[PDB]
């Protein structure tokens, strides 16, 4: 909407995927993200969970402060969203 | 409107020691967030706790690492002086104006 | 109002009102022809409609004469 | 603070009558321009 | 008990403010602003809770509070 | 048509609008893209309110298990035709969105599902005048409130308020279940409607510099090469700045309906006859894109040279590719006799936008799509199952219309010399006509049976000039007679 | 009952059972007391409060504290 | 901002742990939010004596990134925008 | 509207020092700074901690992770210093 | 907020300083207080009852269903 920047509108947008999160504690979390908050809290689902010493956990659901968050890996595939393009010089 | 409660707030509150120390020019010491403490002059500042900083000398205690096996080294006192700086006061832990 | 009775009606209604008015027909239900389908104590008029009393007699009427059937 | 949307604007005006019959007006009195 | 009442009515009160990171000042509750950063007049410290100097008057801002107690 | 469409959040979703006749006599096209969509906009135009296609749709929505979300349609043609008043037209527009309600009522058992009872409240009713250009939902509304007015609330709470008996004190800023004073209107009429009207008679009886600082008050600024156009295309111009992209639509439905993950399970479970013990059953049920290809072709278009029609429908199990085989198993196919099924290639899928097709390299399953080359076997539907699946195979069931071909004519070419593409023609009516049909008697002659006067009407025009262009005398019209008995014989008849 | 948070808040201060505060990052440190006040910035003004080390099991006494807010980890009923 | 003028332009990121991650830049936000096209983490491993600090930093291949503000420090230019 | 940041985004062109929040030295010229007091500076070296000097012909530094700046002897200050009372 | 979804459920909640608290959920705040019931100390295996975390006392959830 209208004061929004582009990227958490494309984190809207990757609604639906899987995707990765790396927080700032540095363990890992893939799951499929069912929606997110303009404070990048974000609710993901299916959880695979890469803690600190290598650590493999199944998670069910997973709800992910994003002020706690460090980035976030999504697919190229949605790297194809409407800004990128609009932007894009050619 | 906001600028005179602003100002009071300046004025009556608690960081009007600063405010003192700007008129007054009177030497303050700085308490950091990693404890290296700088004695300086303010000049200005706002409500970030930011401030204009004049005749600053930053000092610490640096202590050296020691080769594996031997003992902990004596810690070195050490300041750098600047003319002027900016300070964020996300970095400030302790303001204290000298008594003079 | 039944299919068959149903022909041209929905121009005939426009005519008949100025065209204020507008009506739909949908398939709703079967019911049974009036009169005596099988019937012979009638016999009727090409060209003119029967009455009510004749109507069920000539329309399997029709509709065997059109199909390949003998009356 | 949020009140209403247009709340310091008349629902209805005098002129509101003559630009509905110039809506429902043949032709040329349908339009503004021409 | 709001926290406004509190800091108002502990002003010019013996009062401590102890530190996030576990130092404790102790001193005169001059005045507060509404951010919660402290006014203290003729300080005292406290690090380890043992007494390391006095201070005078200082400002501390409200980030670096853990919490403050009328003595 | 699948629109790439916006959501509050800024995530787009692909919305598969399939835009329907609503003539009663061409209920057939709307069944096929019922049984294609697994949800469903009904359209009620605010002015007359329900009719005829409307419930029948419904009926066909409720049968079918379908998401039924109302749309009310055509909102200025209560300002401005009937010009009733913003209380009297809150009055209205509540009593068709309960008109709708209780004749869903009626047949899902006189109590309204709690999951399918459309109310604006959770956002499944949504308001429009489509030609003057706007459209919303309470939310749309409470959120734009909320942008204007800065953000000074969470949209969702106060379009939680905003409809129903519920009335704003100016008092303390809040909505009452009760009329704070003598003549105060609801919280619908006034903060929604008050300000509708006040948009449309401050376009459509003033000076268009009142226009223009009627909108400088709001933050929407215009062109003043705007305030130029007569007064539809300046009201459609206005509108669509202080209401904006329809989100309503968007979310209302991506809301109130399920994606292709859920859509499919039940569309087969309720739609698929063959074993649901087997592994294809399951591959639609998780609607995979990966597993054995199924898909619904439940429709068949023509194109410009009107030689082969492309084939609508659903893959919804694995993903499709142009240049594949497969067995396309038609209406009347048997696990036991599998007589009536055909093998054949695609050509190439594409996704269609109505005036227009994009090739698509792959379709993915639970996306309804165009396919290249498969209209020889398919009269009126049929399934698509790849040869590269060696397990019993069974199909889709045919269209349950509401509506029957209760009328029927006779066709004979005014030139026999020409019947074979006559009947080719007839066979090619046969071809996008789901409700035609073609019976041969001992009289010989090809009776065609239509619901009634428009569609036999369009049947002719099309196969005068779209199929056959042999042009057959057709003679009046008369409709099938059932033959039923009124009270039992008297003795027993024998053989 | 789903109920609202600052219900339980208006249960922990009216009812003042005693109840026990972490600290931000202070698995170390925890302070118990009567809560006797608090506002939506959820500084929490405590009577009779202790400040507990666990790892060496010492409770240091406090009184009437206000604690800020903004070092709050988690508010628990120290019942049994 | 004249990180408009960095749209397209491979960049390099330092994190506040001292992560390094190098992508190119898709779209940023006011929050200092960024948009990593092709990113890969090159994190120090500590320099055991005997070998180039430049020979042995740890890469892992993250993909497309975008990098929330509050831990990004800072940023550099790493070449020109790819063909 | 704080006095500070509306000093600093007038610092176009300075050719200054900043200590990073870890302890980084950064010594560059300031080609803007912004609201968020995030700089982009050019004719940059950066040297991290305990690390060799690497130059830079352009740098950009968040405004939250910014130590501090050291400003240039040669600073008219009293002249940035007036205005910052004024709203525009 | 998506915590909505998650009413009246049994969760694992995160704080600061690596701290575990397990607690059927009983409401939340707009700054992500949250309010539990049977909380469970998984650290030193205590049910510690009815609890409110603060919001940036929560570092993350998990659905134990």
């Amino acid at each position: 909407a209208k004061g929004i920047g582009i990227p958490v509108k494309l984190l809207h947008e990757a609604e639906g995927h899987v995707v990765t999160v790396e927080l700032k504690s540095g363990e890992m979390y893939r799951g499929e993200l069912c929606d997110a908050e303009d404070n990048m809290n974000c609710q993901l689902k299916d959880v695979t969970a890469t803690g600190r010493d290598g650590r493999v956990t199944q998670l069910a659901h997973l709800f992910i402060r994003g002020s706690r968050v460090r980035f976030f890996i999504i697919p190229d595939m949605l790297k194809n969203a409407p800004m990128f393009k609009r932007i894009d010089p050619k | 409107e906001l600028e005179k409660k602003e100002e009071d707030e300046y004025r009556t509150g608690p960081l009007s020691v600063l405010t003192q120390s700007v008129k007054t020019n009177g030497q303050v010491l700085i308490n950091c967030r990693n404890n290296h403490k700088l004695l300086a002059r303010v000049k200005a500042f706002d409500r970030h706790c930011n401030m204009i900083l004049e005749n600053v000398k930053e000092m610490w205690t640096e202590i050296p690492k020691t080769g594996k096996g031997q003992k902990a080294s004596r810690p070195v006192n050490k300041d750098r002086f600047v003319s002027k700086m900016f300070l964020r006061g996300d970095s400030v832990i302790m303001v204290l104006r000298n008594p003079k | 109002l039944p299919v068959v009775e149903s022909f041209g009606f929905e121009t005939d209604l426009r005519y008949h009102t100025q065209g204020q008015a507008f009506c739909q027909s949908v398939f709703d239900h079967w019911q049974v022809v009036p009169g005596d389908p099988l019937d012979k104590s009638i016999v009727l008029r090409p060209l003119e409609p029967a009455p009510v009393q004749a109507l069920a007699r000539e329309f399997m009427v029709k509709t065997r004469r059109r199909k390949g059937m003998s009356d | 603070g949020v009140e209403p949307l247009l709340g310091e604007s008349p629902l209805y005006t005098d002129n509101t009558a003559s630009g509905i019959a110039l809506l429902w007006a043949p032709p040329p009195f349908n339009r503004r321009s021409g | 008990v709001n926290p406004k009442p509190f800091l108002q009515d502990l002003t010019g009160k013996q009062v401590i403010v102890k530190l996030k990171w576990g130092m404790e000042y102790k001193g005169y509750l001059v005045s507060t602003d509404s951010y919660m950063n402290l006014q203290l007049a003729s300080t005292e410290e406290y690090i380890d809770g043992q007494f390391t100097g006095q201070l005078g008057e200082v400002l501390i801002r409200c980030n670096n509070v853990m919490y403050l107690r009328g003595v | 048509m699948s629109l790439v469409m916006e959501s509050h959040s800024g995530k787009s979703f692909l919305l598969n609008l399939l835009d329907c006749p609503g003539h009663v006599n061409f209920n057939d096209e709307v069944t096929a893209a019922m049984r294609l969509a697994d949800g469903v906009m009904l359209v009620v135009d605010a002015a007359e309110g329900i009719m005829v296609v409307t419930e029948r749709a419904v009926r066909q929505a409720l049968q079918e298990g379908l998401s039924i979300t109302l749309m009310i349609s055509k909102v200025d043609r209560l300002i401005t035709e009937l010009k009733l008043p913003p209380a009297d037209a809150y009055h209205k527009l509540r009593h068709t969105i309960e008109e709708v309600n209780n004749l869903i009522a009626a047949c899902c058992g006189g109590e309204v599902p709690p999951e399918q009872l459309l109310d604006p409240v959770r956002g499944n009713v949504t308001f429009s005048a489509a030609q003057s250009g706007w459209s919303f939902s309470l939310q749309s509304f409470a959120r734009l409130y909320a942008e204007i007015y800065g953000a000074g609330f969470d949209p969702r709470e106060f379009a939680k308020r905003l409809w129903g008996d519920l009335y704003f004190v100016p008092e303390d800023r809040v909505f009452r279940r009760t009329p704070p004073r003598a003549g105060v209107e609801r919280s619908f009429v006034q903060f929604v409607l008050e300000p509708l009207y006040k948009m449309y008679s401050a376009v459509i009886g003033e000076h268009p510099k009142t226009v223009e600082g009627l909108l400088a008050g709001l933050g929407v600024y215009l062109r003043t090469a705007t305030y130029n156009l007569d007064t539809k295309p300046l009201l459609k111009e206005v509108c669509s700045s202080v209401l904006g992209s329809c989100a309503g639509v968007v979310d209302m439905l991506v809301a109130h309906v399920p994606p292709s993950r859920k859509a499919s399970a039940d569309k087969v479970a309720a739609h698929y006859s063959g074993p649901s013990d087997a592994p294809a059953v399951s591959f639609m049920s998780a609607c995979n894109p990966r597993g054995p290809l199924v898909v619904a072709v439940a429709k068949l278009f023509p194109r410009q040279d009107c030689s082969r029609f492309d084939a609508l429908g659903r893959v919804m199990s694995g993903t499709l590719r142009p240049g594949d085989t497969v067995k396309v198993l038609g209406e009347a196919y048997t696990p036991e006799d599998e007589e009536d099924s055909a093998v054949a290639t695609v050509g190439s899928v594409w996704v269609y936008q109505a005036r227009y097709r994009v090739p698509v390299a792959r379709a993915t399953a639970g996306n309804l799509v165009l396919i290249e080359g498969v209209d020889a076997t398919i009269t009126r539907t049929a399934t698509l199952v790849s040869d590269a699946y060696d397990e019993p195979v069974h199909i889709f069931r045919p269209l349950r219309f509401q509506t029957r071909s209760t009328v029927k004519i006779a066709a004979e070419p005014l030139n026999p010399s020409e019947l074979p593409k006559m009947v080719e023609g007839l066979r090619k009516v046969s071809k996008s006509y789901p409700l035609c049909s073609t019976r041969v008697e001992e009289s010989g002659e090809h009776t065609i049976f239509g619901t009634g006067e428009m569609y036999l009407d369009c049947l002719m025009k099309d196969l005068r000039e779209l199929y056959a262009e042999v042009e057959v005398k057709v003679a009046d019209p008369v409709v099938a007679f059932c033959e039923t008995v009124v009270e039992s014989s008297s003795l027993k008849c024998f053989a | 009952i789903m109920t609202q948070p600052i219900n339980l808040m208006f249960r922990f201060l009216q009812s003042k059972q005693k109840v026990q505060i972490w600290l931000f990052d202070q698995a170390d440190l925890r302070v118990e007391g009567r809560i006797i006040g608090f506002d939506e910035y959820m500084n929490l003004v405590l009577d009779e409060a202790e400040e507990v080390s666990m790892k060496r099991k010492t409770r240091k006494t406090l009184g009437r504290i206000l604690l800020k807010g903004d070092n709050i980890t988690l508010i628990q009923t120290t019942g049994r | 901002s004249k990180l408009l003028q960095y749209i397209n332009f491979r960049m390099r990121v330092t994190l506040v742990d001292s992560r390094q991650i190098v992508g190119r830049f898709m779209a940023f936000d006011r929050h200092m939010n960024l948009v990593l096209g092709d990113s890969e983490e090159f994190r120090r491993l500590p320099p055991k004596k005997g070998k180039s600090e430049e020979e042995r930093e740890e890469r892992r291949v993250l993909g497309l990134v975008l990098l929330r503000g509050e831990e990004i420090v800072s940023l550099t230019i790493e070449g020109p925008p790819p063909n | 509207m704080v006095k500070l940041v509306r000093f600093l985004m007038k610092l176009a062109n300075e050719t200054v020092q900043i200590e990073l929040k870890n302890g980084t030295v950064i010594q560059g010229t300031i080609a803007g700074v912004d609201i968020a007091m995030n700089t982009h500076l050019k004719a940059v070296k950066l040297t991290a901690r305990g690390k060799n000097p690497v130059s830079m012909d352009h740098l950009s530094v968040r405004g939250n992770n910014i130590r501090y700046y050291i400003l240039p002897d040669s600073l008219n200050l009293d002249t940035l210093l007036v205005d910052i009372d004024k709203p525009k | 907020p998506e915590l909505k979804r998650f009413m009246d459920k049994k969760l694992s909640i995160t704080l600061n300083a690596n701290r575990h608290v397990s607690g059927t959920l009983r409401g939340f705040d707009q700054f992500m207080n949250l309010v539990l019931d049977a909380t469970v100390d998984e650290k030193l295996k205590v049910d510690i009852g009815m609890v409110v975390i603060r919001g940036n006392s929560i570092q993350t959830i998990e659905a134990l269903e």
